[PDB]
Parts: C-alpha cells; structure tokens; sequence
RNA sequence: GCGGUAGUAGCAUGCUAGGGAGCAG
RNA sequence: AGCUGCUCCCUAGCAUGCUACUACCG
C-alpha cells in the first residue's frame, strides 16, 4: 500500500510474476502486465478464482463477482470484467498518473540477465527503476547460484586435502577464491555453524578461513541473503555552494600533504568530488590525510569489503591517535586495529555490510569499480552525509558478475560513478605515482589512462617484455597449458636473483599448477588490489577477453617497480606498450 | 477435598505459576510452564519448546498476557495496609483513585417542588445519592478477602447434591462452537492489562484471524495460561456509601472462554418455563407467566426468600470448581478427558485464585468468585440450586424418624441415608425419586443468586422441607458467614405475590377482563435518577428527552397504587416531557426561523403507549 | 449514463416520432412511432438498470478492502508496540542473581513469588500509621526477608518529601499518613 | 376482456447492520 | 475501564410480502 515505482502514487497491487513484487498503478499496472512475461496481480487478496480447482492466472480474463473474483468459466452472472478501460482493479483507480513509454520497465522485467545489453539498459534508466533492476539481478544472482553442485566432500585426502562429490543433474560452479561457500555441519537432525571457505585444485584441496577438522558427513553450500528493497539513490545532487559547509579551516599541515591541500578544499566545499585513482598515487593516504586537514571531521571507512578497510586500518596506525576510532566487524578472520560495535565515535572502520544507519559528515568511499549499484546505494541508504568521497576508478577492474555471458561489461557500466567520470570527468587529479618506475606509468598513460600517468623515478631496466607462441586447451573454467609455464622456469635459471615473485595468471588453476613445478606463491588477478611485489611474474596465456582487457589488465602491469617479465601470446599490449623485447629459448 | 485439608501446612511461596529460561534468538526470557494449585496438585505444561527462531502473533499475545515477566521485573513490595499475600509493584510510586459526587439537574428538582412533591412527613422521599469516595478506596476494598477461608466438604453428601443438581440442568444443550460462531456484543470496551496500553476488544479481534483465534483455542487445551486482573471502582447511584468495584479480565481470558461456553448459556437464556429465568422479560405479560409458572400446584403453599452475606468474597474454591465442572458436563462428545482437565485448570488459574492490580502493585487472590469473568451469572445460579439442596436433605435427616405418619416419607428418609453414607457408586433410580420429590414440594425460581420459593407449609412445620434456619446453619457451616432472619421475609397469602425479586415489588390488578400481576418499583429510585446524573450534558432535557420515557416506562404500574404519593410519580413524568418538547420546539421558531410540526410525538405525554408494554402481545 | 449504446438508438426512435408528429399522415404512424418508441424501452430499462447495480456492486468492494487495509496496518502497530515493551523489560532482568538462583534449582523450575524477593535490588514499604512505624522500618536501616535494607527518601500521599526527623510521635498529625519508604539492599 | 412477464411510485411485516439511551444481577 | 439479560428511539440495507400506475406478448 505505497507508490508504485513508475508513478509515485500510492495502490495495491504488485506484479505476482515479479521477483520483487513491485507497486503498479492501475494504468501502469495494466500496461507492464499486458506488455511483458508478467502474468498474475496480487492486491489486498489475490486475483484468483475462488472456485476448487483452478490454476490459470491471467490478468484479462478474470471477472469479478461482488465477494470474490471469477474466471469466465467460473462466473455466475452478476459480475463486471476486472480488466476494462485498459486498468485493472484496485484502490485509488482514479488517482493514477500511469505512464505510455514503459518499455524500459518492461525490459527490464523480461531482462534474464544474460546479455551485456541487460546490464546495459540496466545501468541506462532513471532511479528508482535503477534500484528495481539491481535488487532483480542481485536476486537472481542467488537464484542462480545456489540451486548448482552440493558441495557434498565425502573424505579427506590428507591435510588441507579432500576428496569430492557434488550434485547430480545441476552442475558444480566454480572453485576459486572469486567463489566463496559456506559450511554446515550436520548432526542426526539438522545443521550447525561452520563458516566460510574456498576449494582450490587438489582430489580437492581447501584455502580455508582457519583451521578446522572435518569427517563424513559434511557438505558445503555458498549461502546468501535474502535481498530486501532500498531506499536511496545511487548518489545525493551536486551542490555549487559557497562554503566548506560544516567544518573548521586549518593551521597544520605536513609538507608531504602538498598535493592533498589542492584537493581537500574542492571535495567539502561541493556536495561531492568522485575520487579516480590510478594504481598507488597515494589515494589512501589521502583519504586518511582528510582527518589530517581537520582533526575534527567525521569520515567513515567504506569498501567492497573489509580487506581493503584493513587498509586503512594498516595506515591508521601510521598516523591518526587510537582514541577516535572503531572498527566494526559483523558477527571472521580480519583485520581490527581498534574495538568493535563503538558506532558513536569519530572514525568509522566498516565496510558496506557493516555500519548501522547513522549520519556523519564524510563518506570514505573505497574501490568503487567493484561494487555494483546496489552496494553502492546502501551506504546512501545508511548514511545522509553532507559530503561524499569515492576512493576508486572505474578504470581498474569492475566487480564479478558471473552472469557475465555475451559481451563485456565496459566501464562506461560498471555503476554510475563510472561513466561519471566519463561524462562530467574525475574531480580529482594526482600526478605523483609512487608506484612504478620511468617504464610502467609513462606506459599505462596512452593504455586508457589519459595521457595524465607519468614517470617519477628513472627506469630500473629490468621490466622487460617477451612474446610467446600460444596453444590453447581448456578443461572447465580455466586452462593448463605448461607451454606458456615453460620459459617461466628456464629463463628464471638465467637470473637465480629472481626469487622473490609471485606467479598471477589470468586462469586462477594455474598457479595452483605451477606452484608445484615453480614453487613462487599464487595470487587471483581480479581480486588483487592494492597487492604489489617488486618483481612479479605473468603470462597472459591468450588475448581474448578476460585479462589483457585495456582497462583490467592493468592492475598487474603497475605491480612492479624494480622488474617484470610480461609473457605475451599476446598482441593486444605488446604494440600497445613500451617496453623492450628479448629472445625465446 | 483433601487437597484443600493437606495444603494449609506448606508455606504461602510455593502456589502459583512455575517460571523457566528460555531463549528467543540468544536472548533469554523468563516465562511459565506450569502451576501449584491448592487444589488441583502440580501441573505441568505440554508444549515446551527453548531455542525459538521467531515469535508470532499469538506467541506475543500470550508473553504478554503472563504475569512472569512484569513481577519479574518489578521493585520487592511490602504492603502494610492488606493482611493479603503482595508480589511487586510495577512502578515507583503508589496511585490513590478518588470517586466524584453527582450532578444536581435543578430544572426537575424545581419543576417537582412547585408540583407538591418533598413536603415535610411525606410518604416519598430521596435516598439514592452518588457518594463520593476518598484514595484509600481501592484497597479497602480490595480487603474484604479477608472473609474467604479454607473450607473442607462433607464429601459423601456433596456427590450426591452435585447429582441432584445436574438433573436440574437437562433440557439444554452444549458444547465446542468455532471462531466464525461467536457472538460479542459490543466490541468497544476495555481488554484488561496490559492491552489496554494500544487499544480496545475491537482491535484485537480484528488483527487476529479466524484460524488465529482456533489456535490460540487448541493451545489451551494442553498448557495453562496464567493471567491478570484489573480492579476497577464503579460510579453509580446507590442508596449504601460503602464503595463497589469490578473485576476487569484481560482479552486472552474471555476469547477462549467464549468458545467454551457460549453455546450452553444462549442455550439457557431462550428457555421459557424452567427454573432459572435468565433470559425472561417482565414486559407483555412475562412477570405474571413466571408468577404462575413458580406456584404450580404446591398443596398448602407459602412464600419464602433469603439472601447470601459477602456473596462473591465469601464462596468457598470447592463449590466454584463444582460449579465449573457441572457446566463441563455437557461435552461428552468433543472433548477427551485431558482436554477438559486442562480447561478447568484454565479456568481455576484464570478466575479463582489470580493475580491482582490494585493501584499499580501486584497481589495474591485468596479465592472467591471475580465478578467480570465470562460465566458469572450462571456459576451463581448453580451455587445457588446447590445451597437450597444441600438444606433440603439435612432438614430430611436429621428428623426422628419414629415419629414421621407418612409411609412413604419414611423409606424416602432410610434410602436416602443409604444412598449417602452406604452405596458407592450413582443410584438413578433415587435421584429421579428425590428429584420428583423436590419439584412437588418444593419450587424455586431462580436468577443468578436472587431466589423466591413456593413450598408445603405443613410439610415444613414437621420438618420435612427447608425452611429459613436450614438455610442458616448449611451457611454458618459451609460458607463461613451468619444470615441474619432480619433480611429473609415470608408470605402467607399467595395473592400478593413475593415481598421481592430483582428489586421489584407486586401488585394485582384489574386489566381489561382478568387480573394480572405488575412490577413496580421504589419511587425514590425513579425521582433520584432524575435528580442526579453523571454527566453535565444531562442536566438540560431537552438534549435527550429519551432518558425520560424509559424512565416513564418504568414508573408506569405506580398508577394503580392505592398510595396517592405514588401515582404522582408517572404524571409528573408525563407532564415534564411535554414541558421539555414544547421548549424544545420554541427554540428553532426564535434562535432560527424553523417551524417543527408535532410529527405524533403526542404520544409520549400520553397513558396509552406506556400501558401498551403491559399487555400480553408483544412488540419487542 | 448518456454514453450507453441505447441513448442514441432511443434517441433516433423519438427523433423520428418527432419527424412524424411534425409529419403527422397515417395510423400507421402512430402505431409504428410509438412502437419505435415502444422497443427502445427495454433498453432504456435494463442498461439503465443493470447500469445501476454494477455501480452499487464495485462500491460495496471499494469500501470492504478500504476496510481491510486499514485493519491489516494496524495489526503491524501493535505488533511493534507489544515487541518493544517485551525487549524493554528484558534488560532489567538479565542478572546473575537470577540465574544463581536458577542453576541451584534441580530441574530449571522455580516458584514466581520467590524471584524478587531473592533478587530484587529496591524495596517499597507502605505504612498506615506511626505505630506501625515504629515496629516495621525504624531506625535508618532495618531486615525484611532475610536481607539488610538502608533507606533512602520518605514520601507522603501527596507525593511530597518527608525527612526522617519530622516522622515523631507528637509530629505524627501533621503528616499526610499512608508513608511510602524506598530502600536498596545493602551488601 | 383476462393471464404471464418487464419497468416506476406509495404502504406494511420480518431480518441484518450502525448509533443514542434506560433498568436489573 | 467488567460479564450478562431485557426494553425504547433513530438511520441504512437486503430479500420477502401486500398494494397501485404504464408497456409487451399470449
Ligand atoms: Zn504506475
Ligand atoms: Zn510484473
Ligand atoms: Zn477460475
Ligand atoms: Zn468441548
């Protein structure tokens, strides 16, 4: 009994065919229900015959007899056709707005989310209809995903390795760490607490979150929510104000925030500056230098998830006092440099799973191009701050949605914020890149980012590039292919000083692979923000679009700054970058 | 019974609800499971669960209702002014309730003087006020439990008075009725403690289903639900400034009550000719069927009425759980004999020994009957058939039987002893004899503690029927009070009917062809309750008027008084309500330009629509 | 209703009986422009009657689920309501007298009438006269219950604060006279 | 000339629902 | 601030029933 989504007035009457079971307005109702695969009304009680025995639940066809509501074949004849005038009915039948051009709605209803054109009629309407597409994907996200395998492992191979079965007739999803499950252990009737862990090549070997002992009789699940509606958009209107609203001017700064004071004043003194930042500028550092500028701000510690406020909980203890913060931690295995559940406090440690409803002055935003709309509008649900600040680039990787089928999601849809900068531009710009020497951030300027990426140091002259020669096989959802292993380790042997890698590679298996031919650890490719070694290790395998992606690849080009070696089958970079090129054995 | 004996030895802390921890999502309550009763032994609950997920509708109306977690949270209380057992007290400071005086309509008191009426030695006077009350009201009140005693039965005459009993109790019909067969009549007045914090009986029969209130009805018949009762101070006219109270029951309570019983008391209250008349109307000629109908065809027969001193503070547990189960008797066929348990225990823990709000505090009921529950007036009727009983077969005998003439009577006195203290089981055959016997000799009529009774007079003088000082001693030994014969009357001749009866006087008059017997009351009451209101609005006429023809219907049969001081009554009541229409009417003539045409509202300063209500047939 | 389907047809009927009687020739024309008048009766009768029960009948359905809207929203304030007061005085409760009290218990039940007279940390006595005064709670601390009490604020039936060197024997008729004492349980 | 039905108006009896008041236990 | 029973007044509605006027067919 509220406004329907399309028209702002209040009805009752809710798609039955939805997933969200939406208001529509008795016009609009008529229109999203003649127009599309929604076949059934629920008002204050159901639009069904009432006769024993029937299933057909159309819309049209339905007659209504005083106290209850026929089918034609079900009528006695005192009645009136429930759909007339083309508006079905229901309370406040005049009152309503209606709307002609809902084929937006309707698609987005149709939308089965599989096609990139779903997310991109999703990411290109109006706000409310935003929210609607978001809750729809994020439902049949778990629609999807748990009715796959049971992770039914029925022994144990030896430590930290088990064997598996899974379910029949519904296939097993995949085993990486982009795929996190969740346990249940079961007694002669029901289930008790386990936790969350990963399964990784075995014959089945586990990346657990802490050490546990498991028998017979187990099985794993990847549990989920049970999405509920939002509340606010995905962003507050812009202001052009005059005023650094609600905050105190400054006396001490530390000459190592000089770039930080040109950037301060323009994010309080309008409602918000979205944040683009390129891999390790010192956006953190920023972010934490915010309370540097004013010790008396209130500034909340948002991400995707905790491991990137683990971050900022590792430099919280570089600069700001202990008294003034808390990080708070739903009731697992994280980072927690202060105490949990202290929301009234200055600092605010969480991440957009964690914090309740309360207001404050400054939203840290992190790592936005790994969030969709939907976490991205919970904190504005959460949290009315006067002033926002997105830590995050569109620019680097988007979040995982595995219904990621035909076509690729540009970043012009990753959410909003990310064509934003797009189409308005970033409101940030930071020219000093600690990162990486005269090779790399002089090379990922003419790559997409802006010509802006410039060197800082002189080259190290060790990040070299070599191409090589490519054979493809696949076996589920990565390949093997020890061809593109090969030169790794024969060419390793001509620099014995080269221990002190890590192996990435775009097919998760193979470093689980390689480890026991290579022995340099592993690491996930889109799940490796923040991460760097001095010298790494990759080969890109194949060029086709999952890795060497312009925007996506780059957050393991940047990783090094003393040497590389980027093994390319590969064209997409290898013209495109600046490096040097050797001999293959 | 001998529960009642082996229970005053054991201390005072240890009867009443048992409570337990139980836990709702990892958050630990405190709730019931169970009851000591002083009668009834330990009972414990079915339906147990700890570690709930959720709560529903009905599952929060039940914590809710349950007196575990309000005195379980409360300040300790010790309450010096009551010798009753106190718990806790649900605030931090005590609330002292005042009663107010009337209001004073000077416009009829004025209008009766210059009529002649309150002249000095007058036959009609004023005696009914509104008395007020000061703050120590409520539990001085709530203190006359103190009449209420332990007491143990004869057992082996009690199980065969409660046969007796139940046959008077045959031509009805009982049993279980569902949620959609249950009727209320008005849905708008109170619910009890603590519901009536958000809302009146109507808001909670309307967010409950029909298959909610079926649920809450099968719980019941497994587990116990201990409620609490609300006291509250009635403000009416009387003629005695002692101060009344009522007994509020919560909605829990009454919902389930309802489907219980309501089928055998709608079943009671249409039945003409029986010995309870509840249900009867005294107008079109009913006051003179039940007349006829009491009379019967006893031989050499007198009249005869008494009364119950303290009756509702002073009844002992054991008839009140009679009582009950004599109600019970009639669902044979829908309920086991669990389910009834159950019930009854329901019934004790609920309105027989509970725990009371007097103020803002928490106390003990020792026992007695609570006046606001949803059986009152025909648990009293049953107490009452018992007592009259019970003298019946002592004034029986204890008589020499060597000197009873009769042949007959005499084997009636011999199997009687040995139906009571020889035979174990039921004789159907006696108590069908007795039965007869009773209805011969001795006839009752019968409303919920109120009797009139026709009985032989030669019979009675030789001690073979009741009379007044049977009644005496069965009270002195088996209720604790003495009954003074000041407020017990006789009557000799039978063509003045009872002395009293629901506060009514009779009088035999000469209607058309025949003569009939007419009602009519105390003429003070009639005058007092057009002097004095409760309500401002009331003291100007002309905004009601209604008030005063009821009233003149109730003043009618005074006319035929051969007191000229009582007929003056019904006309000046007829001469006031022309007086407040014709002023009335003037005023939509002047205030405004509005012309009222007399629409036959004559008829109301008129005898013959107020005669018409007294003559058989009917316009009800 | 004027826009039903039978207003323009009884309206051509009359509209020709109009051309007629401005016509006016036979008997014809009066038997027959009365009978084109006399068929679009039924029309004007039962779509101009059947039009008028309909109407009574989506009304009456209006109104009832008007009704059951209200009713189903204020089920879910009461809920709320009865929710918080149960949460409310839970966290007056959760003590470890209590649940000292409840482990020495052989099997989890105890009697109601022996929780706050064993944890409870206030105690209200209310005293009639001065002669109960004197025998009940003398003196600035006094036992009741197996327990030692220190009492803090005397107030009156007016409410109002009384010091405990006016309550006298020769001061007694000058006090407003039920006396409430609070006291905390002393350890 | 009558019957049947269909409409429209006025009148009573009964049942239900809602509101106001009076008495009794 | 309760549970019951009876009675008066006012409005709405439903069907029913009686009764009157018009039309159509037989
Ligand atoms: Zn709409
Ligand atoms: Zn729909
Ligand atoms: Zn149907
Ligand atoms: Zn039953």
């Amino acid at each position: 009994v509220g406004a329907c989504v399309l028209c702002n007035s209040q009805t009752s009457l809710r798609c039955g065919a939805c997933i969200r079971r939406p208001f529509l307005c008795c016009k609009c109702c008529y229109d999203h229900v003649i127009s599309t695969s929604h076949k059934l009304v629920l008002s204050v009680n159901p639009y069904v015959c009432n006769a024993p025995g029937c299933d057909v639940t159309d819309v049209t066809q339905l007659y209504l007899g005083g106290m209850s509501y026929y089918c034609k074949s079900h009528k006695p004849p005192i009645s009136f056709p429930l759909c007339a005038n083309g508006q079905v009915f229901g309370l406040y039948k005049n009152t309503c707005v209606g709307s002609d051009n809902v084929t937006d709605f309707n698609a987005i209803a149709t939308c089965d989310w599989t096609n990139a054109g779903d997310y991109i009629l999703a990411n290109t309407c109006t706000e409310r209809l935003k929210l609607f597409a978001a809750e729809t994907l994020k439902a049949t996200e778990e629609t999807f995903k748990l009715s796959y395998g049971i992770a039914t492992v029925r022994e144990v191979l030896s430590d930290r390795e088990l064997h598996l079965s899974w379910e029949v007739g519904k296939p097993r999803p995949p085993l990486n760490r982009n795929y996190v499950f969740t346990g249940y252990r079961v007694t002669k009737n029901s289930k008790v607490q386990i936790g969350e862990y990963t399964f990784e090549k075995g014959a089945v070997v586990y990346r657990g979150t802490t050490t546990y002992k498991l028998n017979v009789g187990d099985y794993f699940v990847l549990t989920s929510h049970t999405v509920m509606p939002l509340s606010a958009p995905t962003l507050v209107p812009q202001e052009h104000y005059v005023r650094i609203t609600g905050l105190y001017p400054t006396l001490n700064i530390s000459d190592e925030f000089s770039s930080n004071v040109a950037n301060y004043q323009k994010v309080g003194m309008q409602k918000y500056s979205t944040l683009q930042g390129p891999p390790g500028t010192g956006k953190s550092h920023f972010a934490i230098g915010l309370a540097l500028y004013y010790p008396s701000a209130r500034i909340v510690y948002t991400a995707c998830s905790h491991a990137a406020v683990d971050a900022l909980c590792e430099k919280a203890l570089k600069y700001l006092p202990i008294d003034k913060c808390s990080r708070i931690i739903p009731a697992v295995e994280c980072f927690d440099k202060f105490k949990v559940n202290s929301t009234l406090e200055q600092y605010v440690f969480c991440t957009v799973n964690a914090l309740p409803e309360t207001t404050a002055d400054i939203v840290v935003f992190d790592e936005i191009s790994m969030a969709t709309n939907y976490d991205l509008s919970v904190v504005n649900a959460r949290l009315r701050a006067k002033h926002y600040v997105y830590i995050g680039d569109p620019a680097q990787l988007p979040a995982p949605r595995t219904l990621l089928t035909k076509g690729t999601l540009e970043p012009e849809y990753f959410n909003s914020v990310c064509r934003l900068m797009k189409t308005i531009g970033p409101d940030m710009f930071l020219g000093t890149c600690r990162r990486c020497p005269a090779e790399i951030v002089d090379t990922v300027s003419a790559l997409v980012y802006d010509n802006k990426l410039k060197a800082h140091k002189d080259k190290s002259a060790q990040c070299f590039k070599m191409f090589y020669k490519g054979v493809i096989t696949h076996d589920v959802s990565s390949a093997i292919n020890r061809p593109q292993i090969g030169v790794v380790r024969e060419f390793l042997t001509r620099n014995p000083a080269w221990r002190k890698a890590v192996f990435i590679s775009p097919y998760n298996s193979q470093n689980a692979v390689a480890s026991k031919i290579l022995g340099l650890p592993t690491q996930t490719v889109d799940s490796s923000q923040g991460s760097e070694y001095d010298y790494v290790i990759f080969t890109q395998t194949t060029e086709t679009a999952h890795s060497c992606n312009v925007n996506r690849f780059n957050v393991a080009i940047t990783r090094a700054k003393v040497g590389i070696l980027c093994i390319m089958s590969d064209r997409d970079l290898y013209d495109k970058l600046q490096f040097t090129s050797l001999e293959i054995p | 019974n001998f529960n009642v004996l082996f229970s005053t030895v054991f201390p005072p802390t240890s009867f009443g609800p048992l409570v337990r921890k139980i836990f709702v999502d990892g958050v630990p309550f405190v709730v019931s499971t169970g009851y000591h009763f002083r009668e009834l032994g330990v009972v414990h609950n079915q339906d147990v669960n700890l570690h709930s997920s959720r709560l529903s509708f009905k599952e929060l109306l039940v914590y809710a209702a349950d007196p575990a977690m309000h005195a379980a949270s409360g300040n300790l209380l010790l309450d010096k002014r009551t010798t009753c057992f106190s718990v806790a007290a649900l605030t931090n400071n005590v609330a002292f309730q005042t009663v107010k005086p009337g209001n004073f309509n000077k416009d009829f008191y004025d209008f009766a003087v210059s009529k002649g009426f309150f002249k000095e030695g007058s036959s009609v006077e004023l005696k009914h006020f509104f008395f007020a009350q000061d703050g120590n009201a409520a539990i001085s009140d709530y203190d006359y439990y103190r009449y209420n005693l332990p007491t143990m039965c004869d057992i082996r005459q009690l199980l065969f008075v409660v046969e007796v009993v139940d046959k008077y109790f045959d031509c009805y019909d009982g049993g279980c009725i569902n949620a959609n067969q249950v009727i209320v009549n008005n849905l708008d007045k109170s619910a009890g403690f603590p519901f009536n914090k958000w809302g009146k009986a109507r808001l909670y029969y309307d967010s409950m289903s029909y298959e909610d209130q079926d649920a809450l009805f099968a719980y019941t018949k497994r587990n116990v639900i201990p409620t609490i009762t609300q006291m509250n101070l009635k403000y009416a006219i009387s003629a005695k400034n002692r101060a009344r109270t009522v007994a509020g029951v919560s909605i829990c309570s009454t919902m389930t009550n309802r489907q219980f019983h309501q089928k055998l008391l709608k079943s009671i209250a249409a039945t003409r000719g029986a010995t309870v008349v509840i249900g009867t109307s005294k107008f079109y000629g009913g006051w003179h069927n039940m007349l006829k109908t009491v009379y019967s065809d006893v031989e050499n027969p007198h009249l005869m009425g008494w009364d119950y001193p303290k009756c509702d503070r002073a009844m002992p547990n054991m008839l009140r759980i009679m009582a009950s189960l004599v109600l019970a008797r009639k669902h044979t066929t829908c309920c086991s004999l669990s389910h009834r348990f159950y019930r009854l225990a329901n019934e004790c823990a609920q309105v027989l020994s509970e725990m009371v709000m007097c103020g803002g505090s928490l106390y003990v009921k020792p026992g007695g009957t609570s006046s606001g529950d949803a059986t009152t007036a025909y648990a009293n009727s049953v107490f009452n058939i018992c007592q009259a009983v019970t003298a019946n077969v002592n004034a029986l005998l204890s008589t020499d039987g060597n000197k009873i003439a009769d042949k007959y009577v005499r084997n009636l006195q011999h199997r009687l002893y040995e139906c009571l203290y020889r035979n174990r089981d039921v004789d159907t055959d006696f108590v069908n004899e007795f039965y007869a016997y009773l209805r011969k000799h001795f006839s009752m009529m019968i409303l919920s503690d109120d009797a009139v009774v026709c009985f032989n007079s030669t019979y009675a003088s030789q001690g073979l029927v009741a009379s007044i000082k049977n009644f005496k001693s069965v009270l002195y030994y088996q209720n604790n009070v003495f009954m003074s014969e000041a407020k017990c009357w006789t009557e000799t001749d039978l063509t003045k009917g009872p002395h009293e009866f629901c506060s009514q006087h009779t009088m035999l008059v000469k209607q058309g062809d025949d003569y009939v017997y007419l009602p009519y009351p105390d003429p003070s009451r009639i005058l007092g309750a057009g002097c004095f209101v409760d309500d401002i609005v009331k003291t100007d006429g002309t905004l009601m008027i209604e008030r005063f023809v009821s009233l003149a219907i109730d003043a009618y049969p005074l006319t035929k008084h051969p007191n000229q001081e009582y007929a003056d009554v019904f006309h000046l009541y007829l001469q006031y309500i022309r007086k407040l229409h014709d002023e009335l009417t003037g005023h939509m003539l002047d205030m405004y330009s509005v012309m009222l045409t007399n629409d036959n509202t004559s008829r109301y300063w008129e005898p013959e629509f107020y005669e018409a209500m007294y003559t058989p047939h009917t316009v009800l | 209703f004027s826009s039903l389907p039978s207003y323009a047809a009884f309206a051509t009927a009359q509209e020709a009986y109009e051309q007629a009687v401005a016509n006016g020739d036979s008997e014809v024309v009066l038997k027959k422009l009365k009978k084109s008048l006399n068929v679009a009766k039924s029309e004007f009768d039962r779509d101009a009657a059947m039009q008028r029960k309909l109407e009574k009948m989506a009304d009456q359905a209006m109104t009832q689920m008007y009704k059951q809207a209200r009713s189903e929203d204020k089920r879910a304030k009461v809920t709320s309501a009865m929710q918080t007061m149960l949460f409310t005085m839970l966290r007056k409760l959760d003590n470890d007298a209590l649940n000292n009290i409840i482990n020495n218990a052989r099997d989890g039940c105890v009697p109601l009438n022996i929780i706050p007279l064993t944890t409870a940390a206030k105690l209200m006595v209310v005293i009639p006269d001065y002669n109960t005064y004197k025998n009940t709670c003398d003196g600035t601390t006094f036992t009741y219950a197996s327990a030692l009490w220190e009492i803090q604020q005397v107030v009156d039936a007016d409410s109002k604060i009384v010091q405990l060197s006016e309550i006298s024997m020769d001061n007694s008729p000058n006090l407003a006279w039920p006396l409430i004492v609070t006291a905390l349980r002393a350890n």
